[PDB]
């Protein structure tokens, strides 16, 4: 809906969208991906790659939380899940 | 002029000489064939793929499961 306990611009937005940050180490640029709390880890480094488009470092590609010093490899769990959202910074390195 | 022949790859048309997999019929070099994730190396026996993309199922099932 809109209120959620708040408003809109924040109970709300347009859909709950909120890019999250990539700090690519192997090329040490800085990428965002439009996502929701809902979408699993495999589904953030395949959108990354999909910009990407080449016979580059698709293997050597997983997304780290420096916050956590961690592997995000739970394709099970969720941004939601962990806790992670825009304030979280990722990065895209193997 | 050795003799050692394979199984050309189709669509490229070129002996395959070491390992070859095979499709309607049709062969392919183990390579021009890999999944769209480690671009290394696929097989038609774990071959998954999503969007037409090629992908092991390691690799497939790690995105989408
Ligand atoms: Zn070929
Ligand atoms: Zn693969």
């Amino acid at each position: 809906m809109a209120l959620d306990g708040i408003r809109m611009p924040d109970g709300c937005y347009a859909d709950g969208t909120w890019e999250l940050s990539v700090h690519v180490t192997d090329l040490n640029r800085d990428v965002t991906l439009r996502v929701t709390g809902e979408v699993h880890i495999g589904g953030v480094m395949l959108k990354l790659v999909e910009k990407l488009d080449v016979k580059k470092d698709w293997s050597d590609h997983a997304l780290w939380w420096e916050k956590k010093r961690t592997w995000l490899l739970k394709t099970h769990w969720t941004l939601d899940k962990y806790g992670i959202q825009a304030d979280a910074k990722l990065q895209f390195t193997p | 002029y050795h003799e050692r022949r394979g199984s050309l790859c189709s669509g490229c048309q070129k002996p395959i000489t070491g390992r070859c997999i095979t499709a309607m019929a049709k062969k392919f070099h183990p390579e021009h064939f890999v999944c769209a994730f480690c671009l290394k190396q696929l097989n038609k026996g774990t071959f998954k793929e999503q969007n037409d993309k090629p992908y092991c199922q390691n690799c497939f099932l790690k995105l989408f499961c």
